[PDB]
């Protein structure tokens, strides 16, 4: 089994800039090497036929080069759509193998999160459980802090967070924090608050509701 | 113009046998290119399992072997995959492809997920999230459906039957303490639109065969 090794395993680049990825191989694979682009929740896409032959649909920005032990994929100008993970695989010999994969994150100018808060549904109160969610809409970078306050009391161990993949268009992340409480405990309180701390924000922003 | 699609069970108990089938359309397997099975565990790299030639020839990857068998049914234009003594590691998305020539795959399947758990299936509940109370602001507001307590993944959410696709964020599910997946899908719309425009989340769940639609109103 031939083993391919890509570098870097993770990469963060500014838009409209050159991006390079290297793929070193255990044995010389000569001409036979291919490149794939895999966006999240999608099947890999053929970027480059063996050596550097373009694919019929791949932009001019996408390229490649190499022979023997070493191969290099180059993105001449990084675009918003390029946000994905890239794999290299070899076709020299069976069994076929793929690279470790290279994730490329677009480094866009910092933007502040648009925060919203949602009260639990009346239909959910009947269930006996109450879930409160705080929304952090579009924001870069991905790093963010969420604090839950119930009647100005800091809560811990009852919140779960989910983060989405980088957007194809605006290259911005999105985060959702879910606070789960029993109906019994949900109604023994008045004020619920979500505290968001981000680079875009001068001071921590809190969005709250009552009743 | 070749297309491939994979279908099978969403969930399989451990120590059982995984069975999958890929359906080829626009080209008969009996002639031409050889056809492959590729899997990718969540947040990990792709793994090549094996292939079946048009000729009916079959070869496999040495690792994972003795568990894998590939077969085809030319009459239905299909080629199937079987994995035995399945464990938690085998949890992955599975791909259909075409070796083509020179061992590069130009055409890939949509990909189907299979998860290995002894747990049973549910059964999602769909709860609406209420949009902002400030309708006078004229700015952008946000609403969404909450999909909770289902197993296993995945679930599919769309808005207004696919009419509304812009500014929609569907968060990846997280495993709750209850042992049930849950997620929220939200979309930002102009606050002025709330009165005139109606918003509906189209939620669909294949394993439990559940299809729920929910209107979102203040």
């Amino acid at each position: 089994e031939i083993v391919l090794t890509q570098s870097p395993d993770f990469q963060s680049v500014t838009p409209k800039e050159k991006v390079t990825i290297t793929c070193r191989a255990s044995q010389s694979i000569s001409d036979h090497l291919h490149w794939y682009q895999q966006k999240p929740d999608q099947s890999p896409k053929l970027l480059i036929k063996y050596a550097s032959h373009a694919i019929s649909g791949v932009p001019s920005r996408f390229s490649g080069s190499g022979s023997g032990t070493d191969f290099t994929l180059t993105i001449n100008s990084l675009e918003a759509e390029d946000a994905a993970t890239y794999y290299c695989q070899q076709g020299y010999d069976f069994p076929l193998t793929f690279g470790g994969g290279t994730k490329v994150e677009i480094k866009r100018t910092v933007a502040a999160p648009s925060v919203f808060i949602f009260p639990p549904s009346d239909e959910q109160l009947k269930s006996g459980t109450a879930s409160v969610v705080c929304l952090l809409n579009n924001f870069y970078p991905r790093e963010a802090k969420v604090q839950w306050k119930v009647d100005n009391a800091l809560q811990s161990g009852n919140s779960q967070e989910s983060v989405t993949e980088q957007d194809s268009k605006d290259s911005t992340y999105s985060l959702s924090s879910t606070l789960t409480l029993s109906k019994a405990d949900y109604e023994k309180h008045k004020v619920y608050a979500c505290e968001v701390t981000h680079q875009g924000l001068s001071s921590p922003v809190t969005k709250s509701f009552n009743r | 113009q070749v297309q491939l699609q994979e279908s099978g069970p969403g969930l399989v108990k451990p120590s059982d046998t995984l069975s999958l089938t890929c359906a080829v359309s626009g080209y008969p397997i009996r002639f031409g290119y050889s056809w492959h099975w590729i899997r990718q565990p969540p947040g990990k790299g792709l793994e090549w399992m094996g292939y079946i030639h048009y000729s009916g020839y079959t070869d496999f990857n040495p690792s994972l072997k003795t568990r894998i068998t590939i077969s085809r049914d030319t009459s239905k234009n299909q080629f199937s995959l079987k994995l035995s003594s399945v464990t938690a590691v085998d949890t992955a998305v599975y791909y259909c492809a075409r070796k083509d020539s020179g061992n590069y795959f130009p055409y890939w399947g949509q990909g189907t997920l299979v998860t290995v758990s002894s747990a049973s299936t549910k059964g999602p509940s769909v709860f609406p999230l209420a949009p902002s109370s400030k309708s006078t602001s004229g700015g952008t507001a946000a609403l969404g459906c909450l999909v909770k307590d289902y197993f296993p993944e995945p679930v599919t959410v769309s808005w207004n039957s696919g009419a509304l696709t812009s500014g929609v964020h569907t968060f990846p599910a997280v495993l709750q303490s209850s042992g049930l997946y849950s997620l929220s899908s939200v979309v930002t719309v102009p606050s002025s639109s709330l009165g005139t425009q109606t918003y509906i989340c189209n939620v669909n769940h294949k394993p439990s065969n559940t299809k729920v639609d929910k209107r979102v109103e203040p």
